[PDB]
RNA sequence: GUCCGCGCGCACUGGUUUUCAACCGGAUCUUUCCUUCUGGCUAACCUGUACUCCUUGUGGGUGCAGGCGAACC
């Protein structure tokens, strides 16, 4: 990953689950990344500008993505107690 | 869950609560409960028909939370610890029974089975005991011995 | 009757704690006829945060159960007389060593004597009005362990105020930092 | 042992070259020879006031201690004077880079001062060569009771 | 599921599930005072008594032996104690 | 029977972290497992977890974040000489760059790296990496 | 400091309380003992005595009965 010299010698430094913390193979070709666009407050869209969350294929797969976004949503300050920390 | 001669897997238990100490809400003391429990042991009452009666008649819990001893170590500290332990003795009691079953009738062999599950359950009982010295080293289980045990 | 009561008479503080007592025991009807034939181990002082001191007794273990049954009312009658400093009834302790192999038999020490249990019964008798009803152990990234304790919801009124006193006087005895907490 | 009368046998029983003179008129019983036999054993009081001889006893007999000192659990008592030790231990096997229960019996001779019944753990010293399989003899019996030391039951 | 406080759930889930399986077990039965209404004398009773209850004072029947919590005697008072 | 405890509370939180989850609960919860946990969690692999006093034996509810990819007692807790260590952690660990190999020195239970610094060894736990 | 190919970021010698990270300790005090003593032997200074040899200032010694053992039998 890293030489002696100082250079990354590791290629494509990837990328992980947003949810799961776990990372996203080259061809996992279930992960996707969600954009949702940032909102002023008299209601307009900014261009050019949003937040980034990439859902693995497991937690897909498995069908528990919705509960796992709800989540992400709530803790950076999207969604209003739209999920309990509690069950 | 175990089942040790079973293929049942049932775990019907007890759940012990958490207040290590006496309820609240208790109005005897341990004393007057130690005395209760000498004299419906002086009655003639294992302990575990102790234990039941003082949670059912009484507003002992457990014995152990409120008298600060468990039961069978205060019988035994008053000089009313039996000379079978109890379960054993109960063991003793339906091996007795199956046993006088079977003289009454031949041909019942799940009776037969069962007689023999009691015997080992019955052995595994006694080398425990025997292992803590509660008993006496010589102490078997053949055939006549049961029913003088049992008498 | 200040040194007869007390097991012998340094640090003055504890002094003037048992005068407090003995006005105490002026109170006949109610507060007497047994109250006199108790004892103390050396009372001693404790700082709290925020300019405030937590003034610890120590029971002779005898009969703590006969400090604990008059606990509550000698506990607020020795905190209206004695201003800013908040007092605490404690079991004093003989810990013993832990029997290293190399060391000599003595006896088998009996588990009561442990120092986890000590701590298990100095921490219940560190509130007596409050029941303890749950522990919790934490253990943070840092590797530094910090204790949570649910108190009943139930009889918290006894204290109230007096949880960060109680966390000052754990923490100086024994480094084990706690955090208290109720059920809502 | 031999049951406090080693007089009993068709000869007498004796420690060679000490005696006592009828002629002194002192009369101590008979001088009993002892000695300590080391690596910090304590002689028994009992081997001092015996009236046995045991020319094979570690003290009061003309046998030595030295080289191997064992400990064992005494596993047969019913031969005279002499005692059958379990020694139980493990056996690392590599193949397997593991371990196997195994044990050996070793016989040993017992000084009559000494009371040993099964379940002991013995203390056994080596010896000059007694009998054809005996080269141990007892020095400490340490578990003598270990649950024997309280047996009835009164409150 | 995936992410759940374990260590504070909702009390609904406390009830819910079967005793042993809480963070900590305590038994879903209690104990109950109870007045006869033949004698003023209040009686403790456990709710899942096993042996007929009768006061001490006379002989009246206060629960009945059943697989769960014992059956009353359809006049006698209970309070949750 | 519950024979190896340690065995029982990694089993789970490998089950668990294959799962994708965040949180585990082990059941029994010895002191055995506190410090390996712990040493996982001075190590990082794991985060923020807690005891739950029963008054039997406890529990343990532990939180992930997902860093974990394999857990694993060696039950047969083998005697490992200090040489013998090196074999262990060429038939276990995916690299000497990192993972590490549990075991129990008279210092205590500890990682093989630690312990080939204290120079000491003893009986082996388990691997984590 | 020495030097050596714009320089490796001191290639060879040290200060390292400029902090600083440790990682093994060791000794400490925990309500926390290091097997313990009986004497040697006390090593040594809690000694306490004639005292200051040594700037008035405990920076150090001429020095022995109560006395630290852990420097060793
Ligand atoms: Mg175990
Ligand atoms: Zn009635």
């Amino acid at each position: 990953m890293e030489n002696d010299k100082g250079q990354l010698v590791e290629l494509y430094v990837p990328r992980k689950c947003s949810a799961t913390n776990r990372i996203i193979k080259a061809k996992d070709h279930s992960s996707v990344q969600i954009n949702i666009a940032q909102v002023d407050e008299e209601g307009r869209a900014i261009p050019g500008e949003y937040v980034t969350y990439a859902l693995s294929g497991y937690i897909r797969a498995r069908g528990e993505a919705d509960d796992s976004l709800n989540r992400l949503a709530q803790q950076d300050g999207l969604l209003k107690n739209v999920w309990s920390y509690s069950r | 869950m175990g089942r040790m001669h079973s293929k049942g897997k049932g775990m019907s238990s007890s759940a012990i609560p958490y207040s290590r100490n006496a309820p609240a809400w208790f109005k005897g003391s341990s004393d007057g409960v130690v005395e209760q429990i000498i004299k419906y042991a002086r009655k003639g009452l294992t302990p575990s028909q102790i234990g039941v009666l003082l949670r059912d008649a009484h507003g002992v819990t457990q014995a152990k939370v409120i008298t600060g001893n468990k039961i069978l170590r205060i019988l035994k500290s008053n000089g009313l610890a039996p000379e079978i332990p109890e379960d054993l003795y109960f063991l003793i009691k339906k091996a007795v029974s199956v046993r006088k079953h079977l003289e009454r009738n031949r041909k019942d062999k799940d009776a037969k089975f069962r007689l023999i599950l009691i015997e080992s359950r019955i052995h595994r009982l006694a080398r425990y005991y025997r292992t803590v010295s509660v008993l006496p080293p010589n102490w078997k289980y053949e055939s006549a011995t049961a029913s003088a045990l049992v008498n | 009757p200040q040194a007869k009561i007390l097991s012998q008479a340094p640090t003055e503080l504890e002094l003037q704690v048992a005068q407090a007592f003995i006005d105490l025991e002026n109170n006949s009807p109610e507060l007497k006829a047994d109250l006199r034939a108790l004892q103390f181990k050396s009372i001693r002082e404790i700082e709290v945060a925020g300019g405030k001191k937590a003034l610890a007794v120590f029971v002779p273990v005898p009969s703590l159960a006969a400090y604990h049954k008059v606990q509550i009312k000698l506990t607020r009658e020795l905190e209206k007389k004695f201003q800013d400093r908040h007092v605490i009834f404690l079991a004093e302790r003989r810990i013993l060593p832990k029997p290293s192999r190399k060391s000599r038999q003595t006896q088998k020490r009996p588990r009561s004597r442990t120092l986890t249990a000590v701590h298990d019964k100095i921490l219940e008798d560190l509130v007596f009005p409050t029941e303890i009803v749950g522990k919790r152990v934490r253990y943070l990234v840092g590797g530094n362990k910090i204790q949570k304790i649910l108190l009943n919801s139930k009889d918290v009124q006894h204290i109230d105020n007096k949880l960060e006193s109680f966390q000052a006087v754990y923490n100086k005895l024994t480094g084990k930092q706690i955090v208290f907490e109720i059920p809502s | 042992s031999t049951e406090l009368t080693v007089q009993s046998e068709r000869a007498f029983q004796k420690q060679p070259h000490i005696f006592t003179n009828p002629k002194a008129k002192a009369n101590r019983k008979t001088k009993r020879w002892y000695k300590n036999v080391g690596l910090g054993f304590k002689t028994p009081k009992t081997a001092i006031e015996g009236s046995y001889i045991d020319k094979k006893c570690p003290f009061t007999g003309l046998v030595s201690i030295r080289g191997k000192i064992l400990t064992g659990t005494v596993v047969s008592t019913r031969m005279h004077r002499t005692i059958v030790i379990r020694r139980d231990y493990l056996h690392y096997v590599p193949k397997y880079n593991r371990y196997e229960k195994r044990h050996k019996n070793v016989p040993a001779h017992v000084s009559p001062a000494f009371r040993v019944q099964v379940g002991d753990i013995v203390t056994v010293g080596q010896c000059r060569p007694i009998s054809k399989t005996v080269r141990f003899n007892v020095l400490k019996v340490a578990s003598a009771t270990g649950k024997a030391n309280k047996q009835f039951a009164k409150f | 599921v995936l992410v759940q406080d374990l260590l504070h759930p909702t009390a609904a889930s406390e009830a819910r599930k079967h005793k042993l399986k809480t963070l900590v077990q305590s038994p879903r039965s209690h104990f109950l005072d109870v007045k006869c209404p033949g004698c003023l004398n209040i009686t403790t009773v456990f709710s899942h008594a096993q042996t007929a209850v009768t006061c001490e004072s006379c002989s009246t029947v206060l629960c009945t032996p059943t697989g769960g919590k014992a059956k009353l005697s359809e006049g006698t008072s209970f309070r949750r104690k | 029977t519950r024979t190896s405890v340690l065995a029982d509370a990694l089993n789970a939180i490998n089950n668990a972290e294959k799962t994708g989850k965040r949180q585990v609960l082990i059941r029994p919860s010895s002191k055995v497992i506190i410090k390996f946990l712990q040493v996982m969690q001075k190590h990082g692999y794991i985060g923020e977890f807690e005891y739950i006093d029963d008054h039997r034996s406890g529990k343990i509810v532990v939180q992930l974040n997902g860093r974990l990819n394999k857990c694993g007692v060696i039950s047969p807790r083998f005697n490992v000489k200090i040489a013998d260590v090196e074999k262990w952690t060429a038939n276990l660990l995916p690299a000497r760059q990192f993972g590490y190999v549990i075991l129990t020195t008279s210092a205590g239970i500890m990682d093989h790296e630690e312990a080939h610094r204290k120079h000491v060894s003893g009986k082996i736990l388990g691997f984590v990496y």
